[PDB]
DNA sequence: CCATGTCAAGTACTTTTTTCC
DNA sequence: TGGAAAAAAGTACTTGACATGG
């Protein structure tokens, strides 16, 4: 039930997409965002799931 | 050409394939096409099978064996 | 997604991709049956094939 | 001569053939170079491969099969 | 602690090779 | 020649020991 960017960032972060876990800086400059965004999408993403 | 200076894991290959390459001195698919088909199944662990794949995933990217090579390497 | 049913899952399971939470090992076996080493080992070639795809 | 003294384990040779060698009281380079190319063949689980192998490796280092030794072993 | 993760080998089954008739 | 059948490489999984940070 998440969206299209919020599976995206837990990849990302989670390293499910290249084996790599990437820091927030990294994906937010893949998305156009800020850190702070990210973090704010990716908990909320995990929220979601709980 | 630029698919020429790759490594060779840019194959997938299987294990054994790969495995007997890394044993042989072979790190990059340019040093891979100038061998033979005979010279590599004198290559220890490598029978027809992993010739016989080998064949196919360079034929599946426009690639054979035993090509002749010029200016090589390149560093 | 070159990776087998299997391999996907235990990542998800291990990062929490499945409900939020991230699981030990020991849970993540029990559930397919395994020990902990396998999944480990698992995981960690499900690692390494995203790094050389 | 110095490379004749030499294991036979200085040959990165693969599993098969070093089994078959071990199994085959042939410890030293030397004992080998004196074994012909058909006194080998016989060797059990040594076949066309290893015994093709061990001759390219031999070439590989300057050395041949079926040599004329002076002065073997100890 | 002490639970989880990591390492080094170790057993046991499948696939490929390689001998050899 | 070609194919059964030994031996080796590989692949799945276990086990017990260790470290280590949580």
């Amino acid at each position: 039930k998440l969206s299209e960017r919020e599976a995206m960032v837990l990849k990302m972060r989670k390293g499910l997409i290249d084996g790599r876990e990437h820091t927030l800086e990294e994906v937010g400059a893949y998305f156009g965002v800020t850190r702070e965004r990210i973090r704010q999408i990716e908990n909320k993403a995990l929220r979601k799931l709980r | 050409d630029p698919i020429l200076l790759r490594p060779v894991d840019d194959l997938e290959l299987t294990v054994r394939s790969a495995n007997c390459l890394k044993a042989e001195a072979i790190h990059y698919i340019g040093d891979l096409v100038q061998r033979t088909e005979v010279e590599l199944l004198k290559t220890p662990n490598l029978g027809k099978k992993s010739l016989t794949e080998i064949k196919d995933v360079l034929a599946s990217r426009g690639l054979s064996l035993g090509m002749r090579l010029e200016n090589w390497p390149p560093a």
